[PDB]
């Protein structure tokens, strides 16, 4: 990511999520010593999703149509 | 009576994320995602900070339909 | 700790805990203006406890053998 430390600020008009990566060693899973933390953001109609990232972003490819049911 | 979606060594979060061994669940609706005890992961290791909350949220949504955004 | 800032990443094969020391003044208890926030990690059989740190670590001395009962 070409910088020493990244910073991600994914926010809307009703919420704010700022996450900083934690560089360090982990036990190897499938020969991978790194991890990925999965976050979610829900955007209401009329709201605006804004994504900031200096680095270390696993970017979304779209939205899942969340609904209510049984 | 209910749209049952089988596990087939896939978790709901893995099917949400797009596991290559779970690509058959893309854009699939369900009424009950039956998770199997034989389920595992075959991709990059990940750690959801609120795994139960995300899993319950996606299970209450009850659909994996996905619209790509540019 | 010979460093201006510490960082502790106590991680296992299914969870990670990254904490940052918060240098600052606090009300004195027993003539001590400092605190030690206590964290815990549970290692299941087959997992690996990886404690990596660069400072401000209150290191463990062993395990406590948690069980289930009455
Ligand atoms: C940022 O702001 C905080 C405010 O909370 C400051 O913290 C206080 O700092 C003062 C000054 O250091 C502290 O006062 C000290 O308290 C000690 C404990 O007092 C108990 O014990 C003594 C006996 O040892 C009893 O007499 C007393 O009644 C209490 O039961 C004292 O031991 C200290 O005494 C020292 O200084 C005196 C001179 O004043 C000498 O004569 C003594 O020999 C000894 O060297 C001192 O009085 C206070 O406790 C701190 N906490 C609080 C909650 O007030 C930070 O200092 C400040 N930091 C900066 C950089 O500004
Ligand atoms: C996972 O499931 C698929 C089909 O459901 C099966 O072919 C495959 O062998 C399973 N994986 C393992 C490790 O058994």
């Amino acid at each position: 990511y070409a910088q020493s430390s990244g910073r991600i600020t994914v926010s809307t008009k009703r919420s704010q999520q700022a996450v900083i990566p934690n560089i360090g060693y982990r036990p190897r899973i499938r020969n991978i010593p790194s991890r990925i933390s999965i976050y979610w953001t829900i955007v209401k109609p009329g709201d605006i999703l804004l994504i900031n990232s200096t680095g270390n972003l696993i970017a979304p490819r779209g939205y899942f149509k969340i609904r209510s049911g049984k | 009576p209910h749209q049952i979606l089988d596990g087939e060594n896939c978790t709901l979060i893995d099917a949400l994320l797009g596991d290559p061994q779970c690509d058959g669940f893309q854009n699939k609706k369900w009424d009950l995602f039956v998770e199997r005890s034989k389920a595992y992961s075959n991709c990059y290791p990940y750690d959801v900070p609120d795994y139960a909350s995300l899993r319950s949220l996606v299970a209450s949504s009850g659909t994996l339909e996905f619209n790509n955004e540019s």
